[PDB]
């Protein structure tokens, strides 16, 4: 279910 | 009356000022940046833009 | 040989250091000298230390830190290259950091000048360029061989 | 809280512009005598200079304080590779342009929000005119504002290498300038001219009046022909050094004609795309004030 | 209804020719009233702000109906309103393959030429340089001309090496008219010989000018 | 769950409009609802901005995004003032891609103005993005100006459906008991009055007018290729159903919930003014703690997000409070 | 020493940076009003409370 | 040619259908490119509507 | 039947390809009549290239 | 004197040769046939 969250999201990782 | 650069003279000097770095400045890590897919592939425009 | 200006028993040497060091020409220092503050965050970042190394080694260490701090490119100009590897109409929302994450710039020349020199020496080099490419199109499900 | 007697801060020993060469330290005047040049037949003619646009950028609210001075030099004569700088806190200047402001501009090259304890600063009245002209340097990369990075350079070469017999007619033959050198040369003058206190000069240009402007321009037409030479080798097409028997000359390809990329690479100072727009915005803004 | 409106042909017809598949043609589908302009330049300006695009490129039209071959070059229209803008595109136009612009412009917007192969540049560059040598014939004697632009001669921005020898020999109007010159055919060869001529001879500052 | 309902989702014209509303849904988390009601009055110190969405307005079924920013603007007129610029940035795509002609003449004028000159407006003739960083300066988002426009009355029209509701009141039950206020004068928004007649309810009728004029924008968008003609008809079964659901809430929304803010406006601790009854002109007027001996500390600053749920305001918390929420229905 | 807890006095914690600390040495900190620029204005007589 | 207009007719039938889409986001990201300016040739269009 | 996918799907996987790293050459194919690739020999003062 | 996904490729590569005398090696472009062109300006990067 589409749950309401506030802050920014976490997914893929950037890299040096 | 200025400072003569010591990188060009003979006699070796000891105890110069070195530009350090505090703990704040972190280098070479990760960002938890997220993606958002184009949702539909059919209405994508590479033609011009 | 200056930090001992008043700690040695040897009498002749003591008066001589406290004369050429006391001189209106030179001066000795040690420790924290000055601080460079931050613009938006307002915290101490680049601190100068009157260290105790030599001029030959300290010169080299300053070339590195200056090239890291004068790059002017934050770790956020990383997602603009991370996006060139996906569907043309995709986008990101960067976790803004700014000056607290300085990153050295991506070399334009040294890479293209080297990837050209390596291309002639090892002519099999294209093997893992046509191979990295074929691993991408296979991962995007465009053609599946059914039987007719 | 220094003041000017209309001699100007340049009529002072507090800060003086001196190049180091020849095993000892010398004034700009002594240096330039070594620059000897010939002609290669491509007429570099003086065009007109278009007036700047009055609109001043807004100093977006910023806590803390940036070293406004740093960047002015760190872009023009910056030696160490400078990355993109079209972006930045480069227009906090305009926050001094308004009448009653408390924000003060110290010595050394900082811009304080509130005058603090124990810090010597320029006179609050004569730093106002300096801003209503140079804060305009904020919009240096805004499209539809940027200057043109070609024609101004014609103006530049007629300055450091133009014998008066030529400037009085507005036309001169493209020159190839070579002086005698030492080791690092071109890179060494850069690491040198950088720490010069440029603000101690520019303030004088917008204040000092006809009495002490004709006299000011006569003693300083050389401190200008010094930070104009280095700024030029960041443009020239070649830097190849001719050889005598034991002597070495630093022939410079084409001073006063602007190409797009440095001859130095490794031998001299280098510009970048983001800096080409910047040098044109400075060189244009300053010439109207000078000339 | 308004009498002070002109229909935009060039851009409008081309968009229909591609079935509006391209966004520059898909924009004219929804609101076809975007083509009705009262003032030149303002015609294109609206087709830039409503897209976010910087430039639109149009493949050239061929007058012959049966010569169904590939196009030699393709024109490109940039978004540029003010004078200080023109200096930006032309300076950025350096370090980029082989491109051409020429003196003035039609609709008050700058548009550059893009050539396919180097060999298919000199044949177009000489087809202009011939035309100019005629416009300065009637002008040199005094008459009534109409060719809008004054100078037809193309200007080589980023270019090869043959066009440098070809551009200098066109920007001086050689006496060779009374033609002699071996003008008829194949023209891109005998003209290229005359370039070497003015060079090593003939002559004094006429070499100095060709070498300038 | 009952906001994509009414039966008749077993129609193969809805299938597209089906998932668009479903992938825009949130769940009735008890705490998440309370945080929206409390943020309306509580003073802030960090300049929060919305959880940004990337959506190119392709089909007539993409009106479900612009309608979300309408409903977020009513129930919360304050809290909408702070984000009026970042919500504007994603709204310009609806005025450019959806219908192209009117944006071309609006951006010709400019995207930002300054309120100064002791009055009047100074529109800057240039296109620029918002970013939210320049919130606390002399820059108001020019799409919320109200200024009668030259050649796009068509846009300056719907650009009025964000208008603030109710009245502004000078809270006295705080100033009469000497509670410390950081503003010179204690003020607030309400933000939508209460019942006045017998069976009228003007707040429900105001929304009915929005639905009426917002329907024509959808029932005019000339589309092609047919699939949007399928969703162009089956969108009114969502556009009209939702307005009927609204007239079943407004009574218990502008009476029992209206008296809640009326009292909460004048608490002990609340002191600053977060009023927003005029989106054309309003600024924070922040203070600073400064010493003549080199010190600088502001009250409101850009930093974010902090390790607290008081930055990035979720705009999806609108659909659960229209459907999965029983009120006391006015024990 | 007096029971008054200090969970995090004098520092700001961003979730994507960690824990950055400020200084606590003010002097004659007279709370005054900021102008849009950022430069300190004046007392603001007739307004400000 | 002047004679055979049939051998040349079947050859204007081999003409490709594409456009030179110069790509910004590859060079805006700052990547190695050996040519003066980058270029490619995709072989299809869109026909979205 | 192939015309649908070969235009709005197999064309998206191509537009992405020209943006990858390690790809630095121009394989321009429009107009077969006049196209030759570029020779980039590594030359040395002595020896062979 | 001085896993990496690259060490798998360093082995796959033909590193077992590398016999090219590069004293003052330079990057240039031979003409259609075989004559090393001078460094041009506009065509070369």
């Amino acid at each position: 279910t589409k749950v309401i969250f506030n802050g920014l999201d976490v997914n893929t990782e950037v890299q040096p | 009356q200025v400072g003569i650069p010591k990188l060009e003279v003979d006699h070796i000097s000891f105890s110069n000022v070195v530009s350090m770095m505090t703990a704040n400045i972190r280098t070479g890590d990760d960002m938890a940046v997220e993606r958002v897919n184009p949702d539909d592939v059919r209405a994508i425009n590479i033609r011009n833009a | 040989p200056a930090l001992l200006r008043d700690f040695t028993q040897v009498n002749w040497l003591n008066r001589d250091i406290t004369n050429m060091l006391q001189q209106a020409g030179t001066k000795y220092g040690l420790g924290l000298t000055e601080t460079r503050l931050d613009y938006v965050r307002l915290v101490k970042t680049i601190v100068g230390h009157a260290l105790n190394i030599d001029h030959f080694a300290a010169s080299v260490l300053n070339i590195n830190l200056r090239a890291l701090m004068e790059a002017n490119v934050t770790a956020d100009d990383r997602i603009k290259a991370l996006q060139a590897h996906s569907m043309i109409s995709t986008q990101f929302h960067g976790p803004n950091q700014g000056a607290l994450r300085p990153e050295l710039a991506f070399d334009h020349d040294h890479i293209i000048r080297c990837l050209m020199l390596a291309a002639a020496n090892y002519p099999r080099l294209e093997g893992i360029i046509v191979q990295i490419n074929t691993g991408y199109v296979a991962s995007a499900n465009v053609i599946r061989p059914v039987s007719e | 809280m220094l003041q000017q007697p209309t001699g100007g801060y340049t009529t002072l020993e507090q800060f003086a512009f001196t190049i180091r060469n020849d095993g000892t330290n010398a004034t700009p005047t002594q240096f330039l005598q070594l620059l000897s040049y010939e002609a290669t037949e491509n007429e570099l003619v003086k065009k007109t200079i278009p007036t700047p646009e009055t609109h001043l950028p807004s100093a977006r609210n910023v806590p803390g304080n940036v070293y406004i001075e740093d960047a002015i030099t760190q872009a023009l004569f910056g030696i160490s590779a400078q990355n993109v700088n079209a972006h930045g806190y480069f227009s906090r200047l305009s926050a001094l342009a308004l009448p009653n402001t408390s924000a003060r501009l110290g010595l050394d090259g900082v811009i304080y929000n509130s005058e603090t304890i124990n810090i010597p600063f320029y006179d609050p009245a004569a730093v106002a005119n300096f801003a209503a002209t140079y804060a305009k340097l904020g919009n240096a990369s805004t499209p539809r504002y940027r200057a043109d990075m070609i024609d101004i350079y014609a103006h530049v070469g007629l300055e450091l290498a133009g014998t008066d017999a030529e400037r009085a007619a507005g036309v001169m033959p493209v020159k190839r300038a070579k002086f005698d050198s030492w080791e690092g040369s071109l890179i060494s003058l850069s690491r040198d001219v950088v720490n010069w206190k440029i603000l101690a000069f520019l303030i004088d240009l917008c204040s000092l009046e006809g009495e002490a402007l004709r006299a000011f321009k006569t003693r300083n037409r050389d401190v200008f022909r010094m930070m104009l030479f280095i700024m030029s080798t960041a443009v020239a097409a070649n830097v190849v050094n001719r050889k005598v028997t034991k002597r070495v000359d630093r022939v410079l390809e084409y001073i006063g004609v602007n190409s797009m990329r440095t001859a130095g690479r490794t031998a001299t100072i280098t510009y970048d795309l983001s800096r080409h727009e910047f040098a044109a915005k400075f060189l244009q803004l300053t010439f109207t004030r000078w000339n | 209804e308004d009498n002070t409106l002109r229909y935009n042909w060039m851009l409008g017809v081309y968009a229909r020719s591609t079935n509006y598949t391209t966004p520059v043609g898909q924009l004219v589908v929804n609101a076809p009233a975007i083509l009705n302009y009262s003032n030149p330049q303002d015609a294109f300006n609206s087709v830039f702000v409503a897209l976010g695009i910087d430039y639109i490129d149009i493949p050239i039209t061929n007058s012959n109906i049966f010569d169904d071959s590939s196009t030699p070059y393709n024109v490109r229209i940039w978004h540029a309103p003010t004078m200080t803008e023109v200096n930006h595109i032309l300076a950025l136009m350096r370090k980029s393959t082989l491109v051409s612009t020429h003196s003035s412009w039609h609709w008050n917007v700058l548009h550059t030429f893009h050539y396919r192969s180097e060999s298919d540049m000199i044949d177009h560059f000489a087809a202009k340089i011939l035309e100019d040598w005629r416009q300065k014939e009637k002008l040199d004697k005094g008459a009534l001309v109409e060719a809008d632009r004054v100078i037809q001669r193309l200007i080589p921005l980023s270019s090869s090496t043959y066009v440098q020898r070809l551009a200098a020999i066109g920007a001086l109007y050689p006496n060779e008219f009374t033609e002699n010159v071996l003008d008829l055919s194949r023209l891109s060869t005998a003209l290229l010989q005359l370039s070497d001529t003015y060079y090593q001879h003939a002559n004094d500052q006429l070499r100095r000018l060709y070498r300038r | 769950k009952r906001y994509f309902p009414e039966n008749l989702e077993q129609n193969q014209s809805a299938a597209r409009l089906v998932s668009a509303v479903k992938a825009r849904a949130s769940e009735a988390d008890i705490s998440s609802i309370h945080l929206a009601i409390a943020r309306e009055v509580s003073p802030m110190f960090n300049v929060h901005e919305l959880k940004k969405i990337a959506e190119s307005f392709e089909d007539p079924s993409s009106i479900v995004v612009v309608l979300e920013f309408i409903l977020f603007a009513l129930f919360f007129p304050t809290e909408f003032n702070r984000i009026k610029g970042d919500i504007q940035n994603v709204l310009l795509l609806f005025f450019s891609r959806w219908y192209p002609v009117e944006y071309g003449i609006f951006i010709q004028r400019g995207a930002t103005y300054t309120i100064n000159a002791a009055g009047e407006f100074e529109f800057s003739g240039r296109n620029e993005k918002w970013d939210q960083s320049l919130y606390l300066s002399e820059h108001f988002p020019a799409l919320f100006s109200d200024v009668p426009l030259a050649g796009a009355n068509t846009i300056i029209a719907i650009m009025r459906l964000f208008t603030p509701q109710g009245f502004l009141r000078t809270d006295d039950l705080a100033i009469a008991a000497n509670f410390p206020r950081a503003s010179r004068n204690p003020q607030t928004y309400i933000p939508y009055t209460n019942q006045r007649g017998t069976v009228t309810n003007e707040f429900a009728s105001r929304f009915r007018t929005i639905v009426a004029t917002l329907a024509n924008v959808v029932n005019e968008r000339a589309v092609q290729d047919d699939m949007q003609k399928a969703t162009r008809s089956c969108t009114k079964q969502w556009l009209r159903h939702l307005e009927t659901q609204f007239d079943n809430i407004a009574v218990a929304h502008t009476d029992h919930l209206s008296v809640v803010y009326a009292t909460m406006s004048n608490f002990m601790l609340n002191f600053t003014n977060n009023f927003s009854g005029n989106h054309a002109t309003f600024k924070p007027d922040q203070y600073v703690i400064t010493s003549p001996e080199g010190s600088y500390k502001p009250i409101i600053e850009r930093q974010g997000e902090t390790v607290d749920g008081l930055t990035i305001i979720d705009t999806s918390i609108v659909w659960p409070i229209l459907c999965q929420c029983t009120y006391p229905l006015v024990e | 020493i007096t029971d008054v807890d200090s969970t995090d006095y004098g520092k700001l914690t961003l979730r994507f940076l960690g824990t950055l600390t400020r200084s606590l040495k003010m002097q004659n900190a007279q709370i005054r009003r900021i102008r849009p620029d950022g430069t300190v204005l004046r007392y603001d007589d007739q307004i400000d409370i």
